[PDB]
RNA sequence: ACCUCGGAGCAGAACCCAACCUCCGAGCAGUACAUGCUAAGACUUCACCAGUCAAAGCGAACCUCAAUUGAUCCA
RNA sequence: CAGAGUGUAGCUUAAAAGCACCCAACUUACACUUAGGAGAUUCAAUUGACGCUCUGA
C-alpha cells in the first residue's frame, strides 16, 4: 500500500577459409565477452569471399589498445584504421 | 503521507547508475536460486514464515578418488550402477548419526519424547523382527511394520563394546495425552546381547486402536557409565506402564546419555484385537476420524436468487413430515 | 463465415449438440460424449441451424 | 564403430584440456598488461600531470 | 477406561491417511506447493544433490556426493544418488513424492536416470490425493 | 463521442484478519493487484478466493513465474545479477482442524 | 449530433460518482468438441432482470479473448 | 641482498563449498539448455621454515 512502508517493493520496471573467418569472429566475439565490452551485432556478408562483422561500442583508449593486440594475435582485419594480415573479417568499432 | 521504510528496502543497492553493465541472470536457474535465498532469509515485513512456520584422511580419499579414476580408464561412464550395500554400511559408519537427527525431528519425538533439546544417536542401533525362518523384517528408523510381524519381541545387534535398551509408543493411547506406553524396558545390560541383560518390563506387541491412525514407537538405547537400579512382574495392568520418559530422564538418567534410537509405524491388525483380548482383557475401542460439519450461512426468510436447494441444506432429515392431520 | 450446425449421435439415438463450423468447409464428424450411453461416440453433421 | 568414437572422445578430452590451459595464460597476460599500465598510470601521476593527461585522451 | 478424542499427535499421521491438507493455492507462482513430499534435485558443478522436503521445509531425507560415501566409487552419479535417496527413502517410509522440474530438466538425462532408479527403489512420484469427505 | 461504462466494483472484498470460509471470494481485479497465495484460488476472472475455512493474510512474497509462462521469464532475465522481482500475496490461515477421532463403540 | 456494451482520464490510495466533458474501441474471432453431469461457499455495475467466480463429488484426461450481446409472448 | 603485510584453484563475516572457467552439441553468432572436462590449504612440529605483494640498498 501507497502510505505502508512497504511502497514500492513490487517496483521492477526502474531496473530493466569462410568456415575459418567465422571461427575467427566467434574467438573475438568470445573475447569481448571476456573483457566487458559491448557486441552489438554481427553480419553475414557475401573464386569466392566472406566477410564476417563483431560491433563494437565503448572501450578506453589503452584497453582498445590491448584488445586490438589480442586480436593481432589466418586471414585479415579492418576497423585510426588499423588493418593487418596473418577469407575475410571486418571488427567495425565505436569508440 | 509517505512513510519511509522501517529497514532497508529490497532492489535498493543493485539499480545503480547504469543498468547496460551488469550481469542480469540470463538464465532461469540462477535467478530461481536467488529467490530461494531471498526466501530464506528473514525480512521486516510479515511474509511467509510470520503467518505459518582429517587432513591425512582427505589425501587418502583422493588418493582413492584417482585409483578408481585410473581402473576407469572413463569407458564405463562413457554406465555403472555401483553397490548400495557397500554405501549404506559407509553412511551408517560415517553420516548415519547426523542424518538420523533430522528425521527425529520431522517425527516429534525430541519435543515429544525429551520435552525438546535434540541430540545426535552416535551409536547404530540394528533391531530386527523375526518372521519365519527368514528374512527378519528389519526396524530400519521410519519403516511400516505390522503388529502380526511384532507379536513376539525382535532380535538387537550394535557393534558396541554397557546399555539400556527401551521401548515406547509416543502418542500416549486411550487415556489422556501428553503420555506414553512403554513396551518393554531392558536394563544393565553387558554388550551386544539382551539375554545377558535385565527385563523389569517385558514385551508387549504394538496396540494400535481401529482407524486411530498411524503410532510411532520409538527404541531408545543409552550408554552406561555406572550400572543403576530400575523401579514390575509379567503385567498387562495399562495404568502401571503408561509413563514419560521425559521425568523418567530428568530424575534418574543422571549418569546417562542416549546413544542409539530407532522409531517404528504401526497400524491396526487382527492380531491387535487377540492383543486387546487375551493379555488386556477388555473390549477394544474403535476410533473413525470425524470432520468438522458443512458451514451453510444463517437460515434467510425470503433466500432470493438461490435454488430451490436453499431448503434441503436446512433440514433434520430427508423423510416426509405431516405436520397435523 | 461459421455456421452454426446440429451432430447427432449413431449410438445414444436422440442426443444432438450444436456447434460451430467454418461455411466453406466439410460437412463435420467428431467424437463426443453421450451421457445416455454414458461413453464417447461418433457424432455426424446433419442440417445446418442458422449461419453467422 | 566404437573404437574409433573411444579414441575420439579421449581426443576431444585433450582437445579441451588444452584449450583451458591456452584460455588461462591468456588471462595471465592480460592481467599482467593490466598492472603495469595501473602502475605506468601511478609514476606519471607523481611525475608530470600534463603528460598523464595526454595519454588518458 | 478409553477418552473420547484419543490425539494421535504423529506428524506424519495425517499424511499416510491422506486427510492432511495441502497447500492448495500459489497457481502463479512456481513451483506448486501443494504436496506433502517434494524431491528437490539440486544440481552443481562438482556434487548433485537429492532432497526429500515437506511444506514446513524441513529435510527428510537426502543423497549428496558431498557426504563422501557415495563421493567413494556425471549422469552415472546422478543416477547412483537417486538409488541411494530411494532406499533412504524405504528406510523412512517416504513412498510418495511430488516431482515438479523445468521443462529443460524434465527432457533431461540424468533426471529421468535418478527418477528410474527411484521407482526401481520404490518410491512414486505422482503420489496420492487429499480425500475430502 | 463514446462510451460511459458503469463502475465494476471490483477490489477487495475480505481484509486482512477477516473470517472467511471456505469459498468466499477474497479479492477481484483485472490483471494481478493480488495473488493467490496460501489456500487461495484463481477464477477465470482473476479474482481470488478462499480454498478452506480460516483467516486472510496479505503477505509480500518473492515472485517467481511458471518456466512455461514467457514473458514472466524474459522479464526476469532481463533484470541486473542482484535483483528480485516481489509480489503481494493472500493467504488464508486455517483455524479448525480437518480431523478429531472419536470414539465409536467398545467391541 | 447522440441513444446498447467495453477500456483510460476527470475520479492521484476500499468500492461509487456527472456532463451534447476528454480519448480509445465492440457488436468478433481462434482452439475445442467431457464448452459432461452436478454441487458446498461467495461476488454483483448501487433495485429487479440480467451477469460473475467456485471447493468437494460423480464421470473423464495423464478453453484463449476486455466489449464481442437482446427479456416475454409468439413462431 | 635488510625490513613490513601476509600466503583455500580466478574470487568469497566458504568450511575441501559455492560461485566463476574450459570442450562439444543445439546456436548466423551471442545467449539459454543438454552432455562432458579440469582444477586447489606452500611445507614441518598455535610456533617455525618456502612463496608472493611492498619498501629500502
Ligand atoms: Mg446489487
Ligand atoms: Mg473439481
Amino acid at each position: 500500500y501507497k502510505t505502508k512502508p512497504t511502497h514500492g517493493i513490487g517496483k521492477y520496471k526502474h531496473l530493466i577459409d569462410m568456415t575459418l573467418a567465422e571461427s575467427y569472429a566467434q574467438y573475438v566475439h568470445n573475447l569481448c565477452n571476456s573483457l566487458s565490452i559491448k557486441v552489438e551485432e554481427s553480419y553475414a556478408m557475401p573464386l569466392t569471399t566472406h566477410e564476417r562483422v563483431v560491433q563494437i561500442s565503448g572501450l578506453s583508449a589503452t584497453f582498445a589498445e590491448i584488445f586490438l593486440e589480442i586480436i593481432q594475435s589466418g586471414v585479415r582485419l579492418s576497423v585510426x584504421x588499423x588493418x593487418x594480415x596473418x577469407x575475410x573479417x571486418x571488427x567495425x568499432x565505436x569508440x | 503521507r509517505r512513510t519511509p521504510p522501517l529497514g532497508p528496502m529490497p532492489n535498493s543497492d543493485i539499480d545503480l547508475s547504469n543498468l547496460e553493465r551488469l550481469e542480469k541472470y540470463r538464465s532461469f536457474d540462477r535467478y530461481r536460486r536467488r529467490a530461494e535465498q531471498e526466501a530464506q532469509a528473514p525480512h521486516w515485513w510479515r511474509t511467509y514464515r510470520e503467518y505459518f512456520g582429517r587432513t591425512q584422511q582427505l589425501l587418502e580419499r583422493k588418493q582413492a578418488i584417482q585409483e578408481l579414476r585410473a581402473n576407469v580408464e572413463e569407458r564405463a561412464a562413457r554406465t555403472a550402477s555401483v553397490p548400495l550395500d557397500a554405501v549404506r554400511a559407509e553412511w551408517e559408519r560415517t553420516c548415519g548419526p547426523y542424518h538420523k537427527q533430522r528425521l527425529a525431528e520431522y517425527y516429534g519425538l525430541y519435543r515429544d519424547l525429551f520435552h525438546g533439546a535434540t541430540f545426535v544417536p552416535r551409536v547404530p542401533l540394528h533391531v530386527a523382527y523375526a518372521v519365519g525362518e527368514d528374512d527378519l523384517m528389519p526396524v530400519y528408523c521410519g519403516n511400516e511394520v505390522t503388529p502380526t510381524e511384532a507379536a513376539q519381541a525382535p532380535e538387537v545387534t550394535y557393534e558396541a563394546e554397557l546399555w539400556t535398551l527401551l521401548l515406547t509408543s509416543l502418542d500416549g493411547h486411550l487415556l489422556e495425552p501428553d503420555a506414553e506406553y512403554l513396551h518393554w524396558l531392558l536394563t544393565n545390560i553387558p554388550g551386544n546381547r539382551v539375554a545377558e541383560g535385565q527385563v523389569t518390563c517385558p514385551y508387549l506387541p504394538p496396540f494400535p486402536a481401529r482407524g486411530s491412525g498411524i503410532h510411532r514407537l520409538a527404541f531408545l538405547l543409552f550408554k552406561q557409565d555406572q550400572p543403576i537400579d530400575f523401579s514390575p512382574s509379567p503385567c498387562y495392568q495399562l495404568a502401571q506402564r503408561t509413563f514419560r520418559t521425559f521425568d523418567f530422564y530428568k530424575k534418574h538418567q543422571e549418569t546417562m546419555t542416549p546413544a542409539g534410537l530407532s522409531f517404528f509405524q504401526c497400524r491396526w491388525d487382527d492380531s491387535v484385537t487377540y492383543i486387546f483380548h487375551q493379555l488386556l482383557d477388555m473390549r477394544e475401542p474403535v476410533f473413525e476420524f470425524v470432520r468438522p460439519p458443512p458451514y451453510h450461512p444463517k437460515q434467510k426468510r425470503f433466500p432470493h436468487r438461490q435454488p430451490l436447494r436453499y431448503l434441503d441444506r436446512y433440514r433434520d432429515s430427508h423423510e416426509p413430515t405431516y405436520g397435523i392431520y | 463465415k461459421n455456421i452454426l450446425v446440429r451432430m447427432v449421435s449413431e449410438a445414444g439415438t436422440g442426443f444432438c449438440f450444436n456447434t460451430k463450423r467454418n461455411r466453406l468447409r466439410e460437412k463435420l464428424t467428431l467424437l463426443h460424449y453421450d451421457p445416455v450411453v454414458k461413453q464417447r461416440v461418433l457424432f455426424v453433421e446433419k442440417k445446418k441451424i442458422r449461419s453467422l | 564403430t566404437f573404437e574409433e568414437t573411444e579414441r575420439r572422445a579421449l581426443l576431444l578430452k585433450k582437445w579441451s584440456l588444452y584449450k583451458q590451459q591456452e584460455r588461462k595464460m591468456e588471462r595471465d597476460t592480460i592481467r599482467a598488461m593490466l598492472e603495469a599500465q595501473q602502475e605506468a598510470l601511478e609514476e606519471l601521476q607523481l611525475e608530470s600531470p600534463k603528460l598523464h593527461a595526454e595519454a588518458i585522451k | 477406561a478409553v477418552a473420547p478424542e484419543f490425539t494421535n499427535r504423529n506428524p506424519r499421521n495425517l499424511e499416510l491417511l491422506s486427510v492432511a491438507r495441502k497447500e492448495r493455492g500459489w497457481r502463479t507462482v512456481f513451483p506448486s506447493r501443494e504436496f506433502w513430499h517434494r524431491l528437490r534435485v539440486i544440481r552443481t558443478q562438482h556434487h548433485v544433490e537429492a532432497l526429500v522436503e515437506h511444506q514446513n521445509g524441513k529435510v527428510v531425507v537426502s543423497a549428496s556426493t558431498r557426504e563422501w560415501a557415495i563421493k567413494k566409487h556425471n549422469v552415472v552419479a546422478c543416477e547412483s544418488i537417486g538409488r541411494v535417496l530411494a532406499q533412504r527413502c524405504l528406510e523412512a517410509g517416504i513412498n510418495f513424492m511430488v516431482y515438479q522440474p523445468t521443462p529443460w530438466e524434465a527432457a533431461s538425462d540424468s533426471m529421468k536416470r535418478l527418477q528410474s532408479a527411484m521407482t526401481e527403489g520404490g518410491v512414486v512420484l505422482r503420489e496420492p490425493q487429499r480425500i475430502y469427505e | 463521442l463514446g462510451g460511459k461504462s458503469s463502475g465494476r466494483r471490483q477490489g477487495i472484498k475480505k481484509m486482512e484478519g477477516h473470517y472467511v470460509h471456505a469459498g468466499n471470494i477474497i479479492a477481484t481485479q483485472r490483471h494481478f493487484r493480488w495473488h493467490p497465495g496460501a489456500h487461495v484460488g484463481v477464477g477465470k476472472n482473476k479474482c481470488l478466493y478462499a480454498l478452506e475455512e480460516g483467516i486472510v493474510r496479505y503477505t509480500k512474497e518473492v515472485y517467481v513465474p511458471h518456466p512455461r509462462n514467457t514473458e514472466a521469464v524474459d522479464l526476469i532475465t532481463r533484470l541486473p545479477k542482484g535483483a528480485v522481482l516481489y509480489k503481494t500475496f493472500v493467504h488464508v490461515v486455517p483455524a479448525k482442524p480437518e480431523g478429531t477421532f472419536k470414539l465409536v463403540a467398545m467391541l
